[PDB]
């Protein structure tokens, strides 16, 4: 199919990325192209942030911290494949993507299935359970059942 | 608005 080659060829992309970056830095075109838009075969993590030094969003960088741990066990782990990626929006390079999704704060874990809406548990909740890299690997097992086994130095 | 802790 036209499509299924589309497809393909965007999954390749994405695999390219892979080999220059653990983590994708998204703008609102990337996010739409790579997240919103139809195709889809992959899941996709995004962690919402906003680590402008001028902003001193204290959580927003020990997250990022965590989920660059994750995504660097991913990178390392024998279950690395093309059926999941790892991407971020900052709130300055997003604002058009937080709008959208009517976020006001930062950071927010969110998987985006291939196929579909995420789910109401497709949110991560890091009120209830902090944002060690640990349990977001238990939620990404949860929601994608691809599972990430966190390694640290 | 846009708000985070510190």
């Amino acid at each position: 199919s036209k499509k299924e080659n589309l497809l393909a060829e965007k999954v390749e992309q994405l695999m390219e990325w892979s080999s220059r970056r653990s983590i994708f830095r998204m703008n609102g075109d990337k996010f739409r192209k790579f997240i919103k838009a139809p195709p889809r075969n992959y899941s996709m993590i995004v962690m919402f942030t906003a680590l402008q030094p001028q902003r001193q969003c204290s959580v927003s960088r020990q997250a990022n911290e965590e989920y660059q741990i994750l995504a660097n066990s991913w990178r390392y782990s024998s279950a690395f494949s093309n059926k999941l990626f790892f991407s971020m929006v900052d709130y300055d390079e997003g604002t058009d993507v937080f709008q959208q999704l009517n976020m006001n704060s930062a950071p927010t874990f969110m998987h985006f299935p291939p196929k579909g809406r995420p789910k109401r548990a497709d949110t991560f909740d890091l009120q209830r359970i902090g944002f060690a890299a640990e349990q977001l690997a238990k939620w990404i097992a949860d929601r994608t059942d691809v599972h990430i086994r966190v390694f640290r130095l | 608005k846009f708000h985070c802790a510190n």
